């Protein structure tokens, strides 16, 4: 079964940096890209950006280009997201999705890991 | 009907120009098929020397390629054969023919004109 | 409605599947004439750009090799929807050279509603195998993809060549099917005949490590069609700046020295907003040589590290051969890139070890073939394949010309296959 | 250049008898299952007339007694029967390779 | 980027009814938008790919339609398991944007 | 665009070596054309002195093969004609040119030439 | 040394009339370039190969010929065409030239 598992909910002070993990199991990890999508509580979804693990090729949103970086490793078949200097408007849940039918349809979704940026 | 009829001088000087003309009646030259110029030696040995297609392309005999030139005339609906440096053995009965439906056989032939080099 | 290949890949299959998900269709640029046979079509040329195409062929009567040349056809036209969401070539402008035996190795480029075909005039034969006596003459034909009713020189024009810049090379000749445009500049694929004595090669540079049967000079004597050949063939581009002046210079841009093989039929095509260069493998290295173009001038090509697609050779240089041995043999099986994210490309490749037969349309990654479809029987002989992919009504369609000489035909002609990159991966 | 030799050069046949002419091609004129051999009849004082095209097919209006057969190197032309209209010269022409060399002549 | 506007923002459906949700685009997207459904405290799940195609594991009531600018998601014989948030995401321009949301 | 400029002694004593230097501006000798010397006498008759190729291969007129030397200098980007023995029949204008040899497109660009006079 | 010769050594042409200049070769040559030279001016390539006009040459010029005989043809000569035309062979070394000037009237 294609299962994406997100690192458990964070608790981050403002001005710090946070790294979330998402592990992919049940399939060849270096054949489909992996997207990261933001959702504020009570608001709509925002696509942050994707990483291709076959060649480590990343592409970000314009609003999230200087805010997030996306890495991946095929040794553990895992994707990583690092956010730096988070304003307190980043208390939100993050989803790791699998791009299928090319790479822009998010069929398989992760559990969703939530981070809260407050003092 | 396409009666091809040849013409031109029947007596040419050696090491000169051999100009021959074929007129096609009843058909258009620049419509389809290929128009061949074929010579027959006095020993009844026929030889193919070239054709000109409907689009203006010319294919020549490799052994005559330096001397032979086939040209066309759309307005008069004729086609001309030119042979440079005609020698003594080039005396022959010349025919102009239409290539057939598959272009490798000569369906109708002209009456032919005898050219003597003397 | 045919446009160039741009944008993101949407609604296709780009995963490895063993199912028969590819459905090729037998398209034709013209209807076959009934009750006609006994002619052979050689040296085909198919080039595609912005919904327009050009074709060129030498139709001979009799033998395929040394029969009588019936005609040479260079014709451009529009690539339109044929009625059932399938693209077929539609010829509009046709031209025939008056001397079909002297025209060799045409090379076709689109730029601004005209199509520039650059060929080589040669009264000595094919300018590759008896290049020492070749004059070096070329020809440029401008064919309008939209021909007006009374245009005169607009429909068919012969641009005179007067200024040839070629540098150190003794002669140059266009040596491939299709090139690109960059603004007003035409980049034809081409080759340059250099003399062998001034060919600068480090004999310790070519990799001879993995094979115990290769002397380390074979990489240099394999750079010509003979070990003792006068000329070596260096591939590259020929540049024609149409705003250079009254008589533009035609400038030879040599290929980069990295992964240097012999000059073979090459092709540069603008895929997904960037040029991709494919050089054929007419040499010891039989893996497919194609890759991104880092710079057009000078020609630097980031070659793909492809391990799964190769070409059928002959004896002493088979398929999947990597050791440097002296051979000038091979086939032109091009690949058109359809996805720049994973570098997935589609093309027709022949699937036999020593024999040029079994054309299979293969969509493949760098080191994995995704899915393939047989265009004919397993023992059907095919020689040279030209694939061009595009977007028709937001669907990726690849039109491929294959030199299929299937048994039982009374006429020999390349077959045209429209293969849609399939929407659903099941 | 395929050298073409047809035999016999001097052939005389009585009326109502089968006439046989055998043409030798120095190379092969069959390439993709197509036989590029043609038989022409040339009456004296007249241009040659196409009798048989592609070595097995009869021209329109030509009587069916003229029958061409054979393949590869060797071809044959058979007349069954003859009459007082076959006094002509018969040529076998190849068209597989350049040039399209004709044959010699048959005096019949 | 292209803004996906979902209409109406909130909806009230008695079970057993048929409901249509509209997704509008600022630019013209060819056929590339996808319909997702997300329940309370759940990750979104895919319903419709490329505005017309249905994926496995989904009931056939969720039907997509439309091309260009206006797109429609139609649900027939609706039951209590269809209540939640619905999104449309385009996939032709590079900044993939989700819609505002529909109840 | 490039220019070729010939320089050398205009007056040369008989039976003395004659030297000309043709300087090239705007192009490279080692990557390019065939660089020739051509001599045109007092009567309007040109005679091809010889060439040096871009690789360094040197070709001479067989009527002059015992006296002519066409060497080159890449760092100064210029090439020299040296005549070992000069008689009164060498009073002529000398041109340095570039072309492509027996190529179909020679593109002969010629320098303006210098009139070398041989007398006493 | 293939020895070329141009048949009218001092051809005279009144302006506007059709004029033809012929170069004859001692043996067979594939090419015959034509150079134009004015007094006080280095020769310039005018017709390269056999019939190919060079860069900047007016369209009134037309080359022709084959084997050992080649021709330079001007359909309508103007006042600017009073020069000296030479034929050069490049088939076999050495390269050889000719002579032959033009007149205004
Ligand atoms: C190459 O072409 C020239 C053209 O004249 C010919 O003389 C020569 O024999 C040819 N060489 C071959 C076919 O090997
Ligand atoms: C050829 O390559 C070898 C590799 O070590 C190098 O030592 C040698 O100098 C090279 N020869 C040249 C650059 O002429
Ligand atoms: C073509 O020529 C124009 C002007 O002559 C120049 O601006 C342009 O850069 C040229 N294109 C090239 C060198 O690719
Ligand atoms: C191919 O591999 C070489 C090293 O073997 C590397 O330098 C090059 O970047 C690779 N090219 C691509 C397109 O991956
Ligand atoms: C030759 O064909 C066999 C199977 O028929 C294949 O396994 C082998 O790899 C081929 N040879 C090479 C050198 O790839």
């Amino acid at each position: 079964e294609v299962k994406l598992e997100e690192s458990g909910p964070e608790l981050v002070k403002p001005g710090a940096s946070v790294k979330m993990s998402c592990k992919a199991s049940g399939y060849t990890f270096t054949n489909y890209v992996m997207h990261w999508v933001k959702q504020k509580p009570g608001q709509g979804l925002e696509w942050i950006g994707y990483v291709n693990p076959y060649n480590d090729g990343t592409q970000y949103n314009e609003k999230f280009r200087d805010k997030a970086t996306l890495t991946s490793d095929k040794s553990s078949s895992t994707v990583y997201m690092e956010l730096n200097s988070l304003t307190s408007e980043d208390s939100a849940v993050y989803y790791c999705t699998r791009g299928d039918y090319p790479y822009w349809v998010f069929e398989v979704w992760g559990a969703g890991t939530t981070v809260t940026v407050s003092s | 009907q396409m009666q091809l009829q040849e013409s031109g001088p029947g007596l040419v000087k050696p090491s000169q120009s051999l100009s021959l003309t074929c007129t096609v009646t009843g058909y258009s030259i620049t419509s389809d098929y290929a128009w061949n110029w074929i010579r027959q030696f006095p020993r009844n040995k026929l030889e193919w020397m070239g054709f000109i297609t409907y689009s203006g392309s010319t294919s020549y005999n490799p052994s005559l390629k330096s001397r032979i030139s086939l040209t066309r005339d759309t307005s008069k609906n004729q086609f001309f054969l030119q042979l440079s440096s005609v020698t003594t053995e080039d005396t022959a009965t010349y025919y102009c023919a239409r290539s057939g439906a598959n272009w490798d056989w000569f369906a109708y032939w002209g009456q032919g004109t005898l050219v003597t080099v003397s | 409605g045919v446009s160039n290949l741009v944008g993101l890949p949407n609604n296709i299959c780009l995963q490895k599947t063993s199912n028969q998900i590819l459905k090729p269709k037998l398209i034709s640029y013209t209807l076959p004439v009934v009750g006609q046979s006994g002619t052979c079509i050689t040296d085909p040329l198919l080039a595609m750009d912005e919904g327009y195409f050009a074709y060129s062929h030498l139709e001979r009567i009799g033998s395929c090799s040394r029969g009588v040349s019936k005609q040479r056809i260079i014709g451009v036209g529009e690539v339109l929807d044929r009625g059932d969401e399938v693209p077929s070539l539609f010829m509009t402008n046709v031209w025939t050279p008056p001397n079909p035996n002297t025209v060799y190795h045409c090379s076709a480029v689109y730029n601004n509603e005209f199509y520039y075909v650059l060929c080589a005039v040669s009264t000595v034969g094919d300018p590759i195998l008896n290049s020492t006596y070749w004059s070096g003459s070329l020809m440029m034909t401008r064919l309008a993809v939209k021909p007006k009713s009374n245009g005169g020189g607009y429909n068919q024009h012969q641009l005179a060549l007067r200024s040839i810049e070629k540098g150190r090379y003794d002669k140059v000749m266009p040596y491939g099917p299709s090139g690109i445009k960059q603004g007003d500049t035409l980049y034809f694929p081409a080759v340059g005949f250099l003399v062998r004595t001034e060919f600068k090669y480090n004999d310790s540079n070519c990799p001879i490590t993995k094979c115990q049967y290769s002397k380390p000079e074979n990489c240099r004597l394999s750079m010509g069609i003979r070990p003792n050949s006068h000329y070596i063939l260096r591939s590259g581009l020929l540049k024609y700046n149409l705003s250079d002046g009254e008589n533009p210079k035609v400038v030879f841009i040599e290929i980069s020295d990295q992964r240097l093989s012999i000059g073979s039929p090459s092709k540069i095509y603008d895929s997904l907003g960037q040029p991709v260069f494919y050089q054929a493998s007419f040499s010891w290295d039989t893996m497919i040589k194609f890759g991104d173009v880092l710079t057009v001038n000078p020609l630097v090509v980031n070659w793909r590290n492809n391990t799964v697609i190769s070409r059928p050779g002959q004896s002493q240089c088979p398929r999947f051969n990597t050791c440097p041995e002296i051979c000038w043999e091979g086939v032109y099986n091009d690949a058109f890139l359809i996805d720049r994210i994973n570098w997935i490309s589609a093309g027709v490749f022949l699937d036999s070890n020593q024999t040029a037969e079994n054309p299979v349309f293969t969509v493949f990654k760098d080191n994995e073939i995704l899915y393939r479809a047989q265009l004919a029987s397993e023992d059907t002989n095919a020689q040279k394949t030209i694939t061009n992919c595009f977007l028709l009504k937001n669907k990726i369609w690849c039109i491929s010309l294959v030199e299929i000489y299937d048994t039982g035909d009374n006429v020999i002609r390349p077959k045209l296959f429209a293969v849609k990159i399939p929407e659903q991966c099941t | 250049d395929i050298q073409m030799t047809q035999s016999p050069a001097s052939l005389a046949v009585s009326l109502g008898q089968r006439a046989t002419i055998s043409c030798r091609a120095s190379e092969s004129v069959d390439n993709y299952g197509n036989s590029f051999m043609h038989w022409y009849q040339q009456k004296p004082g007249q241009p040659p007339k196409l009798l048989i095209y592609r070595a097995s097919k009869l021209e329109s209006g030509i009587p069916a007694r003229f029958s061409g057969s054979g393949s590869r190197t060797d071809f044959t032309l058979t007349i069954n029967p003859v009459e007082a209209d076959d006094v002509a010269t018969y040529h076998c022409q190849q068209s597989n390779e350049d040039p399209w060399t004709f044959g010699g002549g048959t005096k019949l | 980027e292209i803004q996906m506007t979902q209409s109406p923002a909130t909806l009230s459906v008695t079970p057993g009814d048929s409901v249509s949700l509209s997704c509008r685009a600022s630019q013209s997207i060819s056929n590339n938008l996808h319909w997702y459904q997300q329940k309370s405290h759940e990750s979104p799940r895919l319903l419709i790919k490329y505005a017309s195609q249905s994926i496995s594991g989904i009931p056939s009531r969720f039907s997509g339609s439309g091309s260009g600018t206006d797109f429609t998601l139609s649900i027939n014989n609706l039951e209590t398991e269809d209540f939640g948030m619905y999104f449309c995401q385009h996939s032709d321009s590079w900044p993939f944007t989700f819609g505002s949301g529909t109840k | 665009q490039m220019q070729l400029q010939e320089s050398g002694p205009g007056l040369v004593k008989p039976s003395q070596s004659l030297s000309l230097t043709c300087s090239v501006t705007g192009y490279s000798i080692t990557s390019g054309y065939y660089w020739n010397w051509i001599r045109q006498f007092s009567g309007n008759k040109l005679e091809w002195m010889g060439y040096i190729n871009h690789d360094g291969s040197k070709n001479y007129n067989p009527s002059l093969k015992n006296r002519i030397s066409i060497t080159r200098d890449t760092s100064k980007n210029q090439f020299f004609l040296k005549l070992n023995s000069v008689t009164t029949e060498d009073t002529a204008t000398y041109y340095c040119a570039r072309d492509y040899g027996s190529y179909y497109y020679p593109m002969d660009y010629w320098g303006q030439g210098t009139s070398v006079t041989v007398s006493s | 040394e293939i020895v070329l010769t141009q048949s009218p050594p001092i051809m005279s042409a009144s302006p506007g009339e059709k004029v033809t200049i012929t170069c004859s070769a001692s043996s067979s040559v594939t090419f015959m370039h034509w150079f134009q030279q004015k007094p006080g001016t280095s020769p310039k390539l005018w017709i390269f190969s056999t019939s190919n006009l060079a860069s900047g040459v007016p369209a009134r010029f037309s080359g022709s010929g084959s084997g050992t005989s080649y021709s330079l043809t001007i359909s309508r000569m103007e006042a600017e065409d009073a020069a000296t035309y030479y034929c050069q062979q490049r088939s076999s070394y050495p390269f050889t030239f000719g002579s032959g000037t033009k007149l205004e009237i």
